[PDB]
């Protein structure tokens, strides 16, 4: 009530398209109140898992500041969104923290991302010299030369680009099919309250 | 072209120590992650031990675990794997190998692509026996052949005209003779026209026993 | 699930005011920009004012700054639009529509029509618009001074579809209702041909079959 | 072993063939990271599929990969000769991977070949060193089961025979020797020794003699 | 405040065709928060894109928005028949702070067809009651603009004429548009004259229809 304006959380969760995942969306929340029974009590969620803190008890407590990462990628990969776990994903394209504190919330979006018509076109960073840090971006295209001859900005026998599409368009597997990934990081620091819950 | 090579095989006592490399060529080595896998006979290949680029990750496989070391200097583009107390269990062919794109987990993502020969590791109390190379005197082709007898451990090299004479050439797997020694015999079939015109010789390398032989095949 | 119920159509005198309420289900209700869209017949859509009930602090266009106060009840989950000294002009249908935080969608009611007249109900007279003897002649019915909407209008019991123009109504200064129906028909057979149009006036249960000759 | 894997398989020739590895839910089953390998005798394993069902460039697409479970298979139709190898799985495991206990595949229908057969005598300085030994070698055979037997003129040899087991060489025949070993004194006694190689139900026999 | 400007106001075309309606913005707008809408007459409006560019349930591929900034569109590939409508854009927000778009008509194009004329003296029955209604039609024309001026006397009559005009006639692609002139009885037997001048595209001059208060 002293911060009197809605969190546009809108434009997060229900937006028409999503980033790929090695160029992942970040926006930042702050100074105002949110509902968040309309997110714990919502049923379009095939994942909603909470690290440090109770999904049901988020309009308890009050953040300094709270970031929502948005992106897409593949169904098997949604677990390597979560502390301490490793993959394509993890290592090279978004990474969360050992004391990650929030929430990681998907959604089968297969009707958003696959449709007949296509055009979006989702990828992600095959291979990186280094593990991402936490919540690192690396949007980076360079080729990469492993072999002795140079590149010259063309892929090649030894001349790798860093990026490959998802091909979400066919019909596939449940698992290989698109999810859309919000990650809500709640921080709790010594600045005054800010998000709190309503 | 992209190579690994490993260097450093032989026999080791058991308890003791030995120390295995790699030489690696055709890629930048400064930025890639390097495995060593081990196949024991009568058994599967069996992951070992990985380093990352720069080090910083390094793992190492449960039976292996505070026995072995792994380590790299970037600027020789050369792998290490130290091998202390070693058992019996320990004997086994080590590979190097890496996968085709960087990154310290890529290679299980995409598959370990590119290969090392393999460098025996022979762990054992039997000591060290170097071969005995006798000439096996050819009696329109012909067969002629050298012997390596009695030897130990595996393996041997027997090459012919200093590894110019590659076609035709057979060399067979070794024995394990009940003394213990293996021995293995190496044949070439050659022209009958060239027995009077041409120089066969076998040339024997046993690193073990540090035995160099040049021994020359003529008619009898 | 998230359903937006608005309140029964009004007929209010000039002077008078009116309050129309919407109901929202859903739990969407508290974090929620709740807005109040207005159209008047032949026009477009107008917004007049927002309010989030979390807040309680309404936000007005100019146009509807003096007269127009928008309230919420959190408790009830319902949010309302009160008008006040109501004339002809301020004749529409009142949307209520709402937007979550949680989404860019939008919720829509389903429409409050509000009509501004001091007339009761009231059935419609039934005037012939009699063929002229001066190939296609024209001849109608107009359906004068009812209230309120709709009437029906038929010729010849619905055996007579072709050519017919039946108008939309125009409300007039008096606050009555007005349309006139029209068809075009060959003018050899109106002599031959008769032509009635029945009109049906279900608020004020008023049948009239009224017969179009020539003059 | 983490992941087993059936010890061995087989499939007639241009048919089909499936290899199982079966994992637990931490690697096989936990991520989509499986890879298979190709090892023939005396060479580098060879990568031929990678994430569950790809391939890499040069891999025929008679090999096709998939998983369901903690269980992910490889499948290779149109049966070959060359097919015959150990097969192996691969799968991440959360920084390591894992290797399943291979499998060694047999292509059967294949059209028998007879080995060929060199025995060679004790060479001149090997008997100035009171030594003596002959040896068979038995080549270019399929399939690898084959029978040696030494005989003293027309007797058999009871000692001093030593044999291989036999393996596969090249290009995927098989390949044995036998070692006679003899005193100076045994190999001049008798007028010829004679190595008799039973491969299928026939038999090649080279003899060779002090004097001759 | 923001103002959305839509254009053009009319859109004249056949079906099968691709149809493009822009929404100018008087400032940068949020592409999160432009919504369109489409209204058919006598219904409420139907959402039809939301968030610039999100399909509401159930609208087909057909339709999609796009734009940024000030630059709005929305595109119609092919048109079907029941898309010929009008569309509203709205910009919105987390604010209570809302605008509309005037709205884009788009109908169906046609030949140009000129009106019919009919005159219609008011009844003797109305005449009982005190009111004279004086009925000019205007009968399957197109295009839609049309001008009717009432004559009494030949003196050009003003506020006491209503208007109404139908759909676009779904056979034809034709409008109708009657004028009601409304006098007092007293005023209507001062005169003699009564007449409506037609003004339309379709017609090389003017057309009045007229008659005299008491001829037959
Ligand atoms: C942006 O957000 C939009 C808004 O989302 C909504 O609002 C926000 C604030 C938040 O609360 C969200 O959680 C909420 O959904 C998105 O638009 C919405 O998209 C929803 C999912 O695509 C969609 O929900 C579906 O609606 C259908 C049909 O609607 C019912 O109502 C209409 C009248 O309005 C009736 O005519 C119909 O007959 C329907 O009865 C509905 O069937 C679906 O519900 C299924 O699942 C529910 C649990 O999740 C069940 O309660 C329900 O019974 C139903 O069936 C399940 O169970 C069946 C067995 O009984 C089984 O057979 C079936 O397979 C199911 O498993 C579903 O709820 C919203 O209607 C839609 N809202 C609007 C206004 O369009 C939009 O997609 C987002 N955009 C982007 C780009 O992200
Ligand atoms: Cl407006």
């Amino acid at each position: 009530h002293h911060h009197t304006n809605l969190c546009p959380f809108g434009e997060v969760f229900n937006a028409t398209r999503f980033a790929s995942v090695y160029a992942w969306n970040r926006k930042r929340i702050s100074n105002c109140v949110a509902d968040y029974s309309v997110l714990y009590n919502s049923a379009s969620f095939s994942t909603f898992k909470c690290y440090g803190v109770s999904p049901t008890k988020l309009n308890d407590l009050c953040f300094t500041n709270v970031y929502a990462d948005s992106f897409v990628i593949r169904g098997d990969e949604v677990r390597q969104i979560a502390p301490g776990q490793t993959g394509k994903i993890a290592d090279y394209n978004y990474k969360l923290p050992d004391d990650f504190t929030g929430c990681v919330i998907a959604w089968n979006s297969n009707n958003l991302d696959s449709k007949v018509g296509g055009n979006y076109n989702y990828r992600y960073r095959l291979f990186r010299k280094s593990n991402l840090k936490p919540f690192e971006r690396d949007i980076s295209t360079e080729i990469y030369q492993a072999g002795s001859k140079p590149c010259n900005g063309v892929e090649g026998f030894n001349c790798y680009f860093p990026l490959q599409s998802y091909g979400f368009q066919p019909t596939n597997g449940v698992g290989y099919q698109p999810y859309r990934v919000v990650v809500l990081s709640f921080e709790l620091l010594h600045a005054p309250a800010t998000v709190c819950g309503k | 072209e992209v190579q690994l090579l490993e260097t450093g095989g032989g026999l080791v006592q058991p308890g003791r120590s030995l120390r295995l490399s790699c030489a690696a060529s055709g890629f930048p080595f400064d930025d890639y992650a390097i495995h060593w896998v081990r196949l024991a006979p009568g058994k599967g290949l069996e992951w070992v031990s990985s380093i990352s680029w720069d080090s910083g990750s390094i793992g190492y496989a449960d039976s292996v675990k505070g026995r072995f070391t792994i380590s790299r200097d970037n600027a020789k583009n050369s792998l290490y794997l130290q091998m202390n107390s070693l058992r019996a269990e320990d004997t086994a062919l080590y590979y190097c190998a890496k996968g085709a794109f960087p990154g310290y987990s890529s290679g299980w993502y995409y598959g370990l692509d590119v290969w090392g020969q393999g460098a025996t590791v022979t762990v054992s109390s039997a000591s060290t026996k170097g071969p005995s190379v006798f000439p096996l005197a050819p009696s329109g082709t012909a067969a002629l052949g050298c012997l390596v007898k009695d030897y130990f451990p595996e393996p041997v090299t027997v090459s012919w005209n200093s590894g110019a004479l590659t076609s035709g050439v057979h060399t067979f797997p070794a024995v394990l003779q009940s003394s213990g020694l293996y021995s293995l015999s190496s044949v070439v079939t050659v022209p009958s026209s060239s027995l009077g015109t041409q120089t066969y010789i076998c040339n024997v390398n046993h690193k073990p026993s540090n035995t160099k032989v040049d021994k020359r095949v003529e008619p009898k | 699930e998230v359903q937006l119920v608005q309140s029964g159509a009004e007929v209010k005198k000039p002077g008078s005011s009116v309050k129309v309420s919407c109901k929202a289900s859903g739990g969407t209700f508290s974090s929620s920009v709740i807005s109040w869209v207005r159209q008047a017949p032949g026009q477009g859509l107008e917004w007049m004012g927002g309010i989030i009930p979390l807040f309680g602090s309404a936000n007005y266009a100019q146009k509807f700054q003096g007269r127009v106060t928008i309230t919420a009840d959190e408790s009830t989950s319902t949010a309302y639009m009160e008008m006040t000294s109501l004339r002809s002009e301020d004749t529409a249908v009142y949307y209520c529509a709402k937007v979550s935080q949680w989404a860019l969608i939008l919720f829509w009611g389903q429409g409050t029509l509000v009509t501004v007249s001091s007339a009761s109900t009231k059935g419609p007279s039934v005037f012939p618009l009699a063929p002229s003897s001066k190939g296609t002649a024209a001849l109608g019915c107009l359906v004068k001074d009812y209230f309120p909407e709709p009437v029906t209008v038929s010729w010849n019991s619905g055996a007579l579809t072709s050519g017919v123009h039946t108008f939309p109504a125009v409300l007039q200064s008096s606050g009555l209702y007005s349309l006139s129906s029209v068809v075009t028909v060959p003018s050899s057979s109106l002599g031959t041909q008769t032509y009635i149009c029945n009109v049906n006036h279900k608020p004020s249960n008023t049948k009239v079959d009224k017969k179009v000759e020539p003059k | 072993s983490v992941v087993t894997q059936p010890p061995s398989a087989s499939g007639s020739l241009g048919q089909s063939v499936t290899i199982s590895c079966t994992g637990t839910s931490s690697d096989v089953g936990g991520y989509n990271y499986v890879s298979w390998y190709q090892q023939h005798p005396g060479k580098a394993p060879k990568l031929m599929i990678f994430e569950v069902s790809k391939r890499p460039s040069g891999v025929p697409d008679r090999f096709s990969g998939s998983k369901s479970g903690n269980t992910a298979s490889l499948t290779v139709s149109g049966l070959q000769a060359e097919d015959e190898a150990d097969y192996y799985c691969s799968s991440y495991a959360g920084n390591k991977g894992v290797f399943g206990g291979g499998t060694k595949l047999t292509v059967l229908g294949q059209p028998k070949a007879n080995p060929t057969v060199t025995l060679f005598p004790p060479s001149s300085e090997e008997l100035q060193a009171n030594k003596a030994t002959l040896v068979c070698l038995i080549s270019d055979f399929y399939p690898g089961a084959v029978t040696v037997a030494w005989k003293a003129d027309s007797s058999p040899v009871k000692a001093g025979v030593e044999t291989t087991t036999p393996s596969k060489q090249s290009n995927n025949k098989y390949a044995a020797s036998s070692y006679l070993s003899l005193t100076p004194e045994q190999w001049k006694s008798h007028r010829s020794y004679s190595c008799q190689v039973t491969h299928e139900g026939s038999t090649v026999e080279k003899t060779v003699a002090p004097t001759e | 405040a923001i103002r959305m400007t839509q254009s053009p106001g009319t859109l004249s075309l056949s079906p099968g065709e691709r149809a493009t309606l822009s929404c100018r913005a008087s400032q940068s707008v949020s592409s999160s928060y432009l919504a369109w809408y489409q209204q058919k007459p006598g219904q409420a409006p139907r959402l039809l894109i939301y968030g610039a560019s999100s399909r509401a349930t159930g609208i087909p591929d057909r339709f999609s928005g796009s734009g940024s900034g000030t630059d709005f569109t929305l595109t119609i590939s092919r048109l079907e028949p029941e898309d010929f409508a009008v569309y509203y854009c709205q910009q919105y927000g987390t604010s209570p702070s809302w605008t509309f778009g005037q709205g884009t008509k788009v109908e169906i194009k046609r030949t140009v067809a000129a009106p019919s004329v009919f005159i219609f003296p008011p009844s003797d029955e109305q005449l009982k009651s005190g009111t004279a209604s004086v009925v000019c039609l205007l009968n399957n024309f197109y295009p839609r603009e049309a001008k009717v001026q009432w004559k009494v006397d030949n003196a050009l009559q003003s506020g006491n004429s209503q208007e109404s005009v139908t759909e676009q006639d779904s056979k034809d692609s034709t409008y109708s548009l009657s004028s009601t002139l409304t006098l007092s009885k007293a005023d209507y037997e001062k005169h003699k004259v009564y007449a409506c001048e037609v003004t339309h595209q379709g017609l090389s001059s003017p057309v009045t229809k007229s008659f005299n208060r008491g001829e037959c």
